[PDB]
Formats: structure tokens, C-alpha cells, sequence
RNA sequence: AUUAUUGCUCUUCAACGAGGAAUUCCUAGUAAGCGCAAGUCAUCAGCUUGCGUUGAUUACGUCCCUGCCCUUUGUACACACC
RNA sequence: GGUGAAAUUCUUGGAUUUAUUGAAGACUAACUACUGCGAAAGCAUUUGCCAAGGACGUUUUCAUUAAUCAAGAACGAAAGUUAGGGGAUCGAAGAUGAUCAGAUACCGUCGUAGUCUUAACCAUAAACUAUGCCGACUAGGGAUCGGGUGGUGUUUUUUUAAUGACCCACUCGGCACCUUACGAGAAAUCAAAGUCUUUGGGUUCUGGGGGGAGUAUGGUCGCAAGGCUGAAACUUAAAGGAAUUG
């Protein structure tokens, strides 16, 4: 996939980790 | 009705986009020293005489 | 010599205007546009259909009285195309042909000391 | 690899220009970069000269052309106007014709 | 079944003092009718004619003039300067490449009072003999040259109304003078007075309007 | 020899009044009209392969349509756009 | 009206068109160029004010005061965020008309945020010449920008000048192009990417097969979006560059 758009992906995904381990904080 | 003769002076060449129309100069037999260049229908060779029956007109190029 | 008027031909794509006013502008008369006098609807711009409309344009011309008319030729403009439509040219000669009079025209295009982005985003109208 | 030495188009010394919108399809581009044209021709055309004068007053009148500058994208520019292409060394030729 | 040309008025238009010829054309109002007629109603609209019309000669090919009509009497109405512009294929022409482009103006009032703004346009020349393909001005030129016009400009206007002020644009009086001090700076072909508009006029005053006619 | 191989005689006397959109072939002894020999064959040509007879009109051109070649150009294809 | 073609749409509410005149916000057309300037981002209407700069000129002044730079710091397109203003235009979102087998798109309509500005943040772009800075040396050519020098050069006439523009030759410092290549390179090409196995002028920075991955983790900056710093296990014989023929 288009390398701009594997960005954004795993800049989404980033985040929804980040989200996640906040419930444990 | 001002009917007008010109006999063919040149054969310049075929116009239309299928092209069955020559390019030709003509020289008008009544009142000469002046030349047009009008468009053909059928085969033509130089010394040919096209009856005009517009005097005054003329074209170029086609498609 | 004459009785003068301002012809003022809008041609565009997709359709062409000619409409003749007093030279004052104020007070107007005969449009018949392009679009009516054929329906495609794609056809409303043409030569041959700007004609059309350029002989029922001179036709009232004459049936009130004006007898002669400058012309001033429009495009779009503005932001837009800038060019001359097609169906101006016919349009000028056949209300010249009409046995009308001209003299002095030009162009009235609007053209910007440019602002106001035009229309179609940066990456262009894309097909 | 690099394909040309001007780059895109005519940028040395600057490293920003401003963009014009295409005249055709509206895209932006860089002005250094655009591709121009002047166009130049009468407000009347070949057939309608000679149906002018006739039915028009005065003497011969004036003739003035209308004018004005065009500015395409290199995708309009190749879709009509100036393009063709050009072989390797075809390219480095600025001549106009 | 109504065809409001078997009902409209018809009048003509008759020019200011001096260019040459008064007459100019016609126009349609209406019938005069109480309660809306056709006098107070439009009459004082405006045409712009060629002055090359107006005057008759082509060397003044270009350089339209606004005609706003104030006064009416009898089928006769007559009418003043409302403006004066240029034609745009004269301008599109004289703008050309290679070549430094120069305009200014001014906001200014006259003795009748009248305010108006007149622009000014000159395009640098080349010289016979010289050799470089472009000659531009050196931006020092530009604003001097700018400044000077600007001078002249302001000196020209505010005497007597826009009458002799009309007078003076005819015969291009100011183009010259222009280019009398413009050369000891650069070389400037061309060199008109391009636009010039109206903004603010004063009273109406019957009679000074008058003094234009006869 | 019935579902009738072919031939002959009498009788029966259909559609078809020049064929919509489309589309084939062709430049001189050619096109088209016309029959004949040979192949096949015990019998069966409305087919084909050749043959001669009668014998035109119209081009003698172009790139518009269609087909294919050629450069130029791009390529991440080389089992090569299936 | 709009398009390849259409349709949603607008039209007794006189649309589209014309005319006179007014309002608002944005932009700076043509002139505009292998042209200028700035550390870079970037900078094009006028005029006034405010401070700043390179090049040049220089028989002025100080006299090694410098080169380059971890840490640290100023500026930093677009978008984005906070709070006012502004909100013409174009227009992420959304809603529609169409096209399609489908069409969450491309084309068309409406149009929220936005686009502008003030006060604050944010620190990233193919932020590109994909090419560190200072110094030296090595080769030919015609243009052009700025400064300067040379003139019984041309043109401007007034009475010859003085000027101003222009021509020719030189010289500094510019932005670039042309031809060569001694030389260099894997080649494309390159007055540097040259003066490298005949390997050393000074100095800063980064890379060490491909994925995994700019991911995990800690620190730190941020209102947020996110920025900076930044691994491993495991997997794999290629991935990649330039050029040749198909
Ligand atoms: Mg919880
Ligand atoms: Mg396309
Ligand atoms: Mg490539
Ligand atoms: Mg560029
Ligand atoms: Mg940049
Ligand atoms: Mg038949
Ligand atoms: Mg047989
Ligand atoms: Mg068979
Ligand atoms: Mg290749
Ligand atoms: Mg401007
Ligand atoms: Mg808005
Ligand atoms: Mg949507
Ligand atoms: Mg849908
Ligand atoms: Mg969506
Ligand atoms: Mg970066
Ligand atoms: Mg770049
Ligand atoms: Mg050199
Ligand atoms: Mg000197
Ligand atoms: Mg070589
Ligand atoms: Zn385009």
C-alpha cells in the first residue's frame, strides 16, 4: 500500500494502543 | 443567369478527409489575367474547363 | 447617417446571447438567445444555432427601427474560460449579413487583476 | 533517474514561485513552470472579412484582435497544446516553432 | 397583444460643447404619464461613445467618453462628462514582453467643484542602436518617473472645472509634457493618460450647465 | 431405394411486386452474366478445383472509418498485459 | 444553468441578460523573464515612516579578533489547535444528481469547518540542487544582474556642454545556460560529483543486506494532533541502483 496511507495507519493503530493502556493506568 | 468559364491552369493536389476533391487554379477564358483556385468533383487534368456558376467565391482546405 | 444601438453579444459555451439595447443600455430590446431556437440541450451553443438566433435578433431590429449597431463581444469571463465561444463568430456575421450596419466594436471580457480562487480545487477538474 | 536538468521547469536562485490556476482543467501550478501562450487573433475570422467591411460604415475601419495570455497544466498541456514529445536529445532543444 | 413599441416614447441624444458634432443618437422611455411619466424617470443615464465617432478622425481610435445626461427639454436632451476610458484591444497591445510597464494617478478636485481620479500608463522604450534585447528601468527610475507624472498630473487638474480640463485631454497636451521631463530620466514610449473616472460631482446648478449650449 | 438416391410424364400453381438495421467482393478480357470438364462417384452437385464463352460502369485518389506495420516515448512486465 | 451526455437546481419571484449605483472580504492579473532579494521558510499595487543588508569603491580604521561546530537557541510553507474579529471566494466533512455489476469515488449541485486577521500555540513537507561549511588548485565560450574604471563611442540640442539612456573593451562579485573533458563515475552524468591504491588542507553530520519498524519500551516537549530520542526477538537470499535489448 501507498506509503502515506501506511502512515496514517499505524498512526490510528498508535493510538488506539495508546487508549487501551489507559484503562490499566 | 451569369454563367461563367474558367479553364484549369495547375493541379495542385486532393483535398477532403476521404479524398476524391483536387485543388486546382483556373483562368477564366472571358476576361482573363486574373485566377481563382476552386474546388473539383470529378478527375482533372491541366487545360480542363470548369463552368463556374458562382463567379466570385472560392475555398481552401477540407475535411 | 443611421440609427445606432449596442449590439453586445455574450458568447459562451453551452449557449450564446445577443441581445440589441439603446446606446444608453437603460432601455433594451429582441434577445432571442441561442437556446431557443433549437432544443438538444447540448446544441445551444452551436454556430449554426446562434445563427438562427442572430435572424430573428435582426429580424426585430428592423421591425422597431434600429437600423445600425456597434457591437461589444463577451466571453465568460471573471475566473473562467476567457475565450471567445464558438458561437459568436456566426453570431457577428449574421447579423452582418442581415444587411445591418457595424462599426467600432470590442471586447468587453471581464478581466481581474485576478483574485477570488477559481473554481475546480488544486488538483484540477480531473476526467 | 533525473530525466531533466531544468527540473520540472526554469527555477534556479528562487525556490518559490506562485501558482496559476490552468486555464483548462483549473489545476494549480507554479508560474516558472507553466507553459504560456500568447493568444493572438481578430475578433472576426477568414470567412467573415470580407461580409464585415460590406454591410459596415466607415473606411475599412480598424481590425483590432483581441488578446490574451494562456496558461496550461503539462497534463491539458500534453492533452492539446504544445506537447508532442521528444526523443533524448529532441528535449534539450528551447527553440520555439 | 400588447407590443410595447406600438406604446414607447422616442428620443435623441445631443453631446456637450466641444468635440465636434451635438448629435449624437436615439433612445425609448415611454409615454409621459401622470404618476410615473417619462421625464423624472431615467433621462439622465449615460452613453459611451467612441470620441473617434465624436470627433470624426481615427487617429483618436481609442479613448471612449462616459456622456451622462442631466437637463431635458423638448425632445432634446443634453448631456456631460460623465468619464472617459480606454479600448481594450489598445491597451491588451501596447502591453508587450520584454519591456518595464509604468502607471500612476492622482485623487484631485477643480474649480467647479469636481472630483475625479485620472490614471496614467508609459512603457519604457528601447533605443536606436542598442543591443541588449530587453531594456528595463532601474526601480529608482520608476519611482521618479512616477513621482513627476504624479507632479504633473496634480498641476493639470483643479484648473477650470473638467471644461477646460476637457479641453486640455483632447489634444493630448499632458502626454507631451510628460514626456518633456520624463526623458531626462529613460527613454518611456507611449505615455497616455489611459483612465480617468468621476466620483463626486457637485449641485446640480441649472445654469452652469447651460453654459455649454447653444 | 420405405424416411420417397436419380431420371421421365401428367397434374397440383405456394412465398416472392427489389427486400429494415446492417454487411460481402471487386480495377480490364477484370466485375458481373453464362455453361463445361475434372475431383468425389455403383447410383447422387444446388459443393469445390480449373476452363472457355459474352463482356461493362467507376477510381487511378486519400487516411475519414477499419486492419496492420513503423519510429518516438513510459515501464516495477522478461512465463513478457492471458 | 451545467456536462462526453444528462439530471438534481433557478425561473410572474420577470430568471439568464441589460443598465445606474452601493456594500463586504479576498487577491495583486497583463508587464513576468532560464531576471532580482533573503539564513531558509519565503518575497510582485501606491506612498510615508522605521530600522536592517550584500556587492562594489577605498594609499581609512583595529590587527588574528578566525574556520567549523555535540549541548543550547532564533526563524520555520500548508494543514491543524486556543480565544476574539472576519466569514466575498473557493471549499476536508456531510447531504444530494448522475455514472457503475457495485461507485462510500472520479463529473455536477448544496455547503459545515477552513481559507483572511489579531493574541497565543504546533515544528513538520519530495522543507529538493534528493548533493555540509571554510580554503587552494585545475578549461573554453557567448549572453545577463549589481558596482566600478577606461572614451577626440552613438543618440537626446539649447549654443556647445552638464546630465540621462545607449555602444564598445576591462574588472570585481551574482543567478544561470553553451561546448568540451585533461579528469571522475556502476552508469545516468558531473567545472565538481575533478586535483583517491601516485590513497592525508581544516572541520561538522549520517549510513553498514532486506524485512521486522520508525514498531515496542523509557525519557522529554505538546491543550490536542502529535514532535524529538528510539530497540529487540523472529524472519529472509535477496531487496536495491544505473544502463542494454525485448
Ligand atoms: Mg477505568
Ligand atoms: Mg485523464
Ligand atoms: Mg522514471
Ligand atoms: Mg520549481
Ligand atoms: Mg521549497
Ligand atoms: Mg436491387
Ligand atoms: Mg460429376
Ligand atoms: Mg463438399
Ligand atoms: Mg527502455
Ligand atoms: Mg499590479
Ligand atoms: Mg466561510
Ligand atoms: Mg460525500
Ligand atoms: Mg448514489
Ligand atoms: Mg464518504
Ligand atoms: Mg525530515
Ligand atoms: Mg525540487
Ligand atoms: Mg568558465
Ligand atoms: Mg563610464
Ligand atoms: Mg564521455
Ligand atoms: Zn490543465
Amino acid at each position: 500500500m501507498r506509503a502515506k496511507w501506511r502512515k496514517k495507519r499505524t498512526r490510528r493503530l498508535k493510538r488506539k494502543r495508546r487508549k487501551v493502556r489507559a484503562r490499566s493506568k | 443567369t451569369p454563367v461563367t468559364l474558367a479553364k484549369v491552369i495547375k493541379v495542385l493536389g486532393r483535398t477532403g478527409s476521404r479524398g476524391g476533391v483536387t485543388q486546382v487554379r483556373v483562368e477564366f477564358l472571358e476576361d482573363t489575367s486574373r485566377t481563382i483556385v476552386r474546388n473539383v468533383k470529378g478527375p482533372v487534368r491541366e487545360n480542363d474547363i470548369l463552368v463556374l456558376m458562382e463567379s466570385e467565391r472560392e475555398a481552401r482546405r477540407l475535411r | 447617417s443611421q440609427v445606432f444601438g449596442v449590439a453586445r453579444i455574450y458568447a459562451s459555451f453551452n449557449d450564446t446571447f445577443v441581445h440589441v439595447t439603446d446606446l444608453s443600455g437603460k432601455e433594451t430590446i429582441a434577445r432571442v438567445t441561442g437556446g431557443m431556437k433549437v432544443k438538444a440541450d447540448r446544441d445551444e451553443s452551436s454556430p449554426y444555432a446562434a445563427m438562427l438566433a442572430a435572424q430573428d435578433v435582426a429580424a426585430k431590429c428592423k421591425e422597431v427601427g434600429i437600423t445600425a449597431v456597434h457591437v461589444k463581444i463577451r466571453a465568460t469571463g471573471g475566473t473562467r474560460t476567457k475565450t471567445p465561444g464558438p458561437g459568436g463568430q456566426a453570431a457577428l456575421r449574421a447579423l452582418a449579413r442581415s444587411g445591418l450596419r457595424i462599426g467600432r466594436i470590442e471586447d468587453v471580457t471581464p478581466v481581474p487583476s485576478d483574485s477570488t480562487r477559481k473554481k475546480g480545487g488544486r488538483r484540477g477538474r480531473r476526467l | 533517474p533525473k530525466k531533466r536538468a531544468s527540473n520540472g521547469r526554469n527555477k534556479k536562485g528562487r525556490g518559490h514561485v506562485k501558482p496559476v490556476r490552468c486555464v483548462n482543467c483549473s489545476k494549480s501550478i507554479p508560474k516558472d513552470k507553466a507553459i504560456k501562450r500568447m493568444a493572438i487573433r481578430n475578433i472576426v475570422e477568414a470567412a467573415a472579412v470580407r461580409d464585415l467591411s460590406e454591410a459596415s460604415v466607415y473606411p475599412e475601419y480598424a481590425l483590432p484582435k483581441t488578446y490574451n495570455k494562456l496558461h496550461y497544466c503539462v497534463s491539458c498541456a500534453i492533452h492539446a497544446r504544445i506537447v508532442r514529445v521528444r526523443s533524448r536529445e529532441d528535449r534539450k532543444n528551447r527553440a520555439p516553432p | 397583444v400588447v407590443d410595447p413599441f406600438t406604446r414607447k416614447e422616442w428620443f435623441d441624444i445631443k453631446a456637450p460643447s466641444t468635440f465636434e458634432n451635438r448629435n449624437v443618437g436615439k433612445t425609448l422611455v415611454n409615454k409621459s404619464t401622470g404618476l410615473k411619466s417619462a421625464s423624472d424617470a431615467l433621462k439622465g443615464r449615460v452613453v459611451e461613445v467612441c470620441l473617434a465617432d465624436l470627433q470624426g478622425s481615427e487617429d483618436h481610435s481609442f479613448r471612449k467618453i462616459k456622456l451622462r445626461v442631466d437637463e431635458v427639454q423638448g425632445k432634446n436632451l443634453l448631456t456631460n462628462f460623465h468619464g472617459m476610458d480606454f479600448t481594450t484591444d489598445k491597451l491588451r497591445s501596447m502591453v508587450r514582453k520584454w519591456q518595464t510597464l509604468i502607471e500612476a494617478n492622482v485623487t484631485v478636485k477643480t474649480s467647479d467643484d469636481y472630483v475625479l481620479r485620472i490614471f496614467a500608463i508609459a512603457f519604457t522604450r528601447k533605443q536606436a542602436n542598442q543591443v541588449k534585447r530587453h531594456s528595463y528601468a532601474q526601480s529608482s527610475h520608476i519611482r521618479a518617473i512616477r513621482k513627476v507624472i504624479s507632479e504633473i498630473l496634480t498641476k493639470e487638474v483643479q484648473g477650470s472645472t473638467l471644461a477646460q480640463l476637457t479641453s486640455k485631454l483632447i489634444p493630448e497636451v499632458i502626454n507631451k509634457e510628460i514626456e518633456n521631463a520624463t526623458k531626462d530620466i529613460f527613454p518611456l514610449q507611449n505615455i497616455h493618460v489611459r483612465k480617468v473616472k468621476l466620483l463626486k460631482q457637485p449641485k446640480f446648478d441649472v445654469g452652469a450647465l447651460m453654459a455649454l449650449h447653444g
